[PDB]
């Protein structure tokens, strides 16, 4: 009854995300939608009754469109503390809320000066444990996966020093060999 | 809050009333409030048993209205009366039907 | 000329064990069309006037739903104004609604109606904007705060100039020819002795709807003293009754002239008394 | 069709 | 507020669980949703006043107890492996679209055999030299392996006080087998800061397992709920 796609999207930092929901009852008429936050529950975020074109508070704004029974939410300047799970829903009068499946947004930034680099890592506790550590890398290029039993490579994870400027893309390998450089697994 | 009202009452004949001829004999009661009410319809000062009553509806002012009613056939020597009981009155009102009216 | 919709609701809390009585009645022009009593052996939204068989079962079905979710928010409502007014357990105690639209020829809405009264007297109404509360006492200040906050004024706001208007629109269309349907008053005057006083008493029996005007009148002046009129009264039948009354001089009975004026009339009545 | 309340009293 | 508890369980299949709710709203209306992969919210149960429950979408496997007006519990008597999945508590007031407040979630893994339940070894990698001097930045890098199943939550804590600016952790646990998860974050501070012996950082990773309601035999540790933490000064090395 009420279907939101996709399932997850990310939308660089300061651009305008757009989030869609279709509903089948053409007599709902209220649409609330509700964030979520990894670690936390649903929380409402801002609604609209089917009188209305538009509902606008701060950065975000729902759009209620009838005739094709649509709604969305645009979110202008997008910032990474807007990404979270977000739930269109709908009703009728005082019935139960019907709520989508919610998608999951990301908000990356597109990092403007990289200089990537590999670096090998120790664990000062174990004899011989190391990892490695690919940073400042673009931030169009596709983490490599492992081609390889005991070898671990996570996804492309972004990081943002507040202090200054400083966002950078990061990825970790690791593994089980007792031969494995840095400059292999991540080329 | 809160404002009682007082039930009028109106007892009186679906049809123009003949002696020997089946009519039903009306219990109009209005005006009152609160809702919770009593009304028996009487022959001869002894409850009548198969008495209906109406669904309770309101007024714009708030107040409460509703009909009882029963078969009844006139005679010259039987009377008839409505009973109610309601908090707004000290006791109960007994309204007796004047075929006049 | 205009029309209206009404939704008439009440909740009687009850002080054994039983949940609320809760009972919602719909009008349309005066004229009751649909009724939900909590009582009833299967509870649900009932048509009341012919034209509603209009409706399919999704319409009853989630009538009755809304229905249920008003009789839990009259459940609610009811014990917390029972802690507002400091009042004891075991009473009963009565919320009532009223709501609904007044609509023009043109189908513009005239008025909203949004009002509720508890123990008979007015408690909270939505102001003619539409937008802002008047509150009767200290506890509806409490309700109006609360309203206020949660901004339920703009949701009752988009029902009574949104859905009420729509449905009323629907109904009207529906049961044009029903609600058309008159019943003409048949009149009679009587003649009670009452020391040279008599009470003539003019009677409109089996007429619908039940606005009707009598009057009595003397050498062409409507009279108003000495008069006695009885409440509009159900005959049980779907018609309705009225009788008016004055008190005259023995020997000028002839000279006394009741009119009747009713919309199924193809002019108003005059009658005499005709011994 | 009815109204339904919001916030309860 | 609304508050669930616990925040985590792991129950053995055929296992009872109970899941609590309280909420301090005085709202009439209650309600518990399941949430799968961080996707949808489905009505399980839910109750409209105090000491009575109504069956929601998804009742069968669920009953529910709501003994007070700031109380409602789910009851899986017979816990199946189809019911892992995360729990949000809900309240309203009664009537009609009345916001609903939810508290913060309960994940629940149901397991065949509760000997896999395993904390984590959490290990410390300390920056690199290359990074420090040519970027004049210090990532440290914090990875737990070995846990099961995956109801971790890292943080990372730079002289006592938790830290945002700077971490990106996984979003997602790394299955290394079918028992075995891993999960990896980073910090990155400026060279300086790094090199400041006065400074303090730590990666802590709650891990939850077992309760007290779990009995637990002579032979080994108990896999419960608790913190482990790494940690590293500091150094002008």
């Amino acid at each position: 009854q009420v279907r939101q796609s996709p399932q997850s999207l990310t939308v660089w930092e300061g651009g305008t995300t757009v989030l869609t929901c279709s509903y089948e009852d053409s007599t709902f008429n209220y649409f609330p939608w509700y964030q979520q936050f990894p670690g936390e529950g649903p929380a409402l975020l801002i609604s609209i009754l089917s009188v209305s074109d538009k509902k606008e508070d701060g950065r975000f704004t729902t759009f209620f469109n009838k005739r094709e029974k649509k709604l969305s939410l645009h979110i202008i300047d997008s910032q990474p503390g807007d990404s979270a799970t977000y739930f269109c829903a709908a009703l009728y009068g005082n019935e139960k809320i019907t709520f989508g499946a919610g998608t999951k947004l990301t908000i990356k930034p597109n990092i403007q000066n990289p200089e990537p680099a590999v670096y090998q890592l120790k664990d000062p506790r174990s004899q011989d444990s190391t990892l490695c550590l690919f940073t400042d890398f673009d931030s169009q290029i596709n983490v490599p996966k492992t081609m390889e039993s005991g070898t671990f490579i996570t996804d492309k994870c972004v990081l943002d020093m507040k202090a200054m400027d400083s966002k950078s893309n990061g990825a970790i390998a690791w593994s089980n060999q007792t031969s494995f450089t840095c400059q292999d697994i991540f080329k | 809050m809160g404002i009682q009202k007082t039930p009028q009452i109106q007892v009186y004949s679906r049809h123009p009333p003949e002696n020997g001829k089946p009519n039903i004999l009306n219990c109009y009661v209005t005006q009152f409030h609160p809702p919770h009410i009593e009304i028996q319809m009487l022959k001869n000062g002894k409850k009548i048993p198969k008495v209906e009553m109406s669904d309770m509806s309101f007024s714009k002012d708030w107040s409460f209205y509703i009909l009882a009613h029963t078969e009844f056939t006139p005679t010259e020597t039987d009377t008839y009366a409505c009973r109610v009981k309601h908090d707004s009155m000290a006791e109960p009102k007994t309204v007796y039907w004047d075929r006049d009216m | 000329g205009p029309h209206s919709m009404r939704y008439f609701e009440t909740a009687v809390s009850r002080p054994g064990l039983e949940e609320p009585r809760y009972i919602s009645v719909g009008y349309v022009d005066n004229k009751e069309f649909v009724r939900f009593d909590s009582d009833a052996e299967n509870p649900r939204y009932e048509p009341r006037a012919p034209w509603m068989e209009q409706e399919g079962p999704e319409y009853w079905e989630r009538e009755t739903q809304k229905a249920k979710g008003q009789e839990q928010w009259f459940r609610v409502s009811l014990r917390n104004l029972l802690g507002y007014y400091n009042q004891s357990a075991g009473g009963s105690h009565t919320l009532q609604q009223m709501s609904g639209c007044d609509l023009g020829s043109d189908w513009r809405l005239l008025r909203g109606y949004l009002q509720f009264a508890y123990e008979g007297r007015d408690y909270i109404a939505l102001n003619e904007d539409l937008k802002t509360w008047t509150a009767a006492d200290m506890a509806a200040q409490i309700t109006r705060r609360k309203w206020e906050q949660s901004g339920a004024a703009e949701h009752y706001k988009a029902y009574l100039e949104g859905e009420c208007v729509e449905w009323l629109h629907r109904y009207l269309k529906n049961g044009n020819a029903t609600l058309l349907r008159t019943d003409s008053p048949k009149a009679h005057v009587t003649h009670h002795p009452r020391k040279g006083e008599v009470t003539l008493r003019c009677w409109a029996l089996g007429f619908y709807p039940a606005d009707i005007t009598l009057t009595w009148q003397l050498n062409g002046e409507e009279l108003t003293q000495d008069m006695e009129l009885v409440e509009t009264r159900p005959a049980g039948d779907g018609t309705f009754q009225k009788w008016a009354s004055v008190v005259v001089p023995l020997g000028k009975e002839q000279n006394y002239t009741c009119r009747v004026y009713h919309e199924g009339l193809p002019e108003p009545l005059t009658l005499r008394w005709e011994p | 069709k009815a109204p339904f309340n919001f916030a309860t009293m | 507020a609304v508050t669930q508890s616990p925040r985590s369980k792991v129950a053995v299949t055929g296992g009872k669980v109970t899941l609590s709710c309280h909420q301090t709203n005085n709202h009439d209306y209650m309600y518990w949703y399941r949430q799968d992969t961080g996707h949808g919210l489905r009505l399980i149960h839910y109750s409209y006043v105090a000491d009575s429950t109504e069956k929601g979408d998804i009742p069968d496997g669920y009953k529910a107890s709501r003994p007070s007006q700031e109380n409602f519990s789910l009851i899986l008597e017979l816990a199946s492996l189809s019911q892992t999945a995360v729990y949000f508590c809900a309240s309203s007031d009664a009537g009609g679209r009345n916001t609903l407040y939810f508290g913060a979630g309960t994940r629940l893994s149901v397991l065949e055999d509760l000997r896999n339940v395993t904390p984590p070894k959490v290990s410390l990698f300390e920056p690199s030299k290359a990074e420090i001097a040519n970027k004049q930045k210090a990532t440290l890098v914090c990875l737990a392996r070995g846990f099961f199943p995956d109801h971790v939550e890292l943080s990372w804590w730079v002289n006592g006080k938790e830290v945002h600016s700077g971490v990106c952790t996984d979003p997602q646990a790394y299955k290394e087998s079918n028992y075995s998860y891993s999960l990896s974050s980073r910090l990155r501070v400026s060279a300086t800061f790094w090199h400041n012996p006065r400074n303090h950082f730590r990666c802590q990773v709650q891990f939850h397992g077992l309760s007290e309601e779990d009995k637990w035999p002579e032979g080994s540790p108990k896999p419960v709920t608790q913190n482990i933490s790494a940690e590293a000064w500091g150094r002008a090395d």
